[PDB]
């Protein structure tokens, strides 16, 4: 549901490789995207089921 | 590595991936059951991956050992990214050949100037993304502290470094995370963060290994 769930997928500043998910909103589905392992915003969850129940509905 | 080439098999043999089920850091050898990354790439069910050059394929020279402990440094600061060190207790120790050797821990700082290697399987794009099969490799100098401090303005502590261009094009970038700098034969150097990747006036920074000997040793002999 919520407005951090509007928010486009944030990477960061280090450079890991981690793949996490976000809601895109424009879709209507969590999506994945690479996360670089710090200072991660709101819209970022270890899982599909996770970002769904947060987000799915935003 | 944005800017870089290929290494070459096998040629970076203290180079290690970081595997969960795919790549998402790097890592350098330290001795046969030790490996050191960067802190922000702790993750639990860590395998670790030695003698690694393409890391889509297997190619026979492979030791694939899952991680005992993960031990992330006592002060790491996931804000500031100060102390951004880790080390990693394999299960059981690997076998030591010419395709799988350790790296050795430095007695001294590296200076401005020293030209170092830095290798990874991250992001060869500087805008977009090609992650590649095989290791990839780039010389990058040390750069002065006080042109990293002026490159990120209040961000640069003394466990800090910067290494590669101000004018852009060659870099670490996402996926090289935790991977080594290697300056003369030791090791000074973890990949760690920056602006994006391989942009002007932006160099990557790195954890400055050299302030840490003390602590991987006592960590590494008591655990
Ligand atoms: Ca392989």
């Amino acid at each position: 549901r919520p407005d951090f769930c509007l928010e486009p997928p944030y990477t960061g500043p280090c450079k890991a490789r981690i793949i996490r998910y976000f809601y895109n909103a424009k879709a209507g589905l969590c999506q994945t995207f690479v996360y670089g392992g710090c200072r991660a915003k709101r819209n970022n969850f270890k899982s599909a089921e996770d970002c769904m129940r947060t987000c799915g509905g935003a | 590595i944005v800017g870089g080439y290929t290494c070459g098999a096998n040629t970076v043999p203290y180079q290690v991936s970081l595997n969960s089920g795919y790549h998402f850091c790097g890592g350098s050898l330290i001795n046969s059951q030790w490996v050191v990354s960067a802190a922000h790439c702790y993750k639990s069910g860590i395998q670790v991956r030695l003698g690694e050059d393409n890391i889509n394929v297997v190619e026979g020279n492979e030791q694939f050992i899952s991680a005992s402990k993960s031990i992330v440094h006592p002060s790491y600061n996931s804000n500031t990214l100060n102390n951004d060190i880790m080390l990693i207790k394999l299960k059981s120790a690997a076998s030591l050949n010419s395709r799988v050797a350790s790296i050795s821990l430095p007695t001294s700082c590296a200076s401005a100037g020293t030209q170092c290697l830095i290798s990874g399987w991250g992001n060869t794009k500087s805008s977009g993304t090609s992650y590649p099969d095989v290791l990839k490799c780039l010389k990058a100098p040390i750069l002065s502290d006080s042109s990293c401090k002026s490159a990120y303005p209040g961000q640069i502590t003394s466990n800090m470094f910067c290494a590669g261009y101000l004018e852009g094009g060659k870099d670490s970038c996402q996926g090289d995370s935790g991977g080594p700098v290697v300056c003369s034969g030791k090791l000074q150097g973890i990949v760690s963060w920056g602006s994006g990747c391989a942009q002007k006036n932006k160099p990557g920074v790195y954890t400055k290994v050299c302030n840490y000997v003390s602590w991987i040793k006592q960590t590494i002999a008591s655990n």
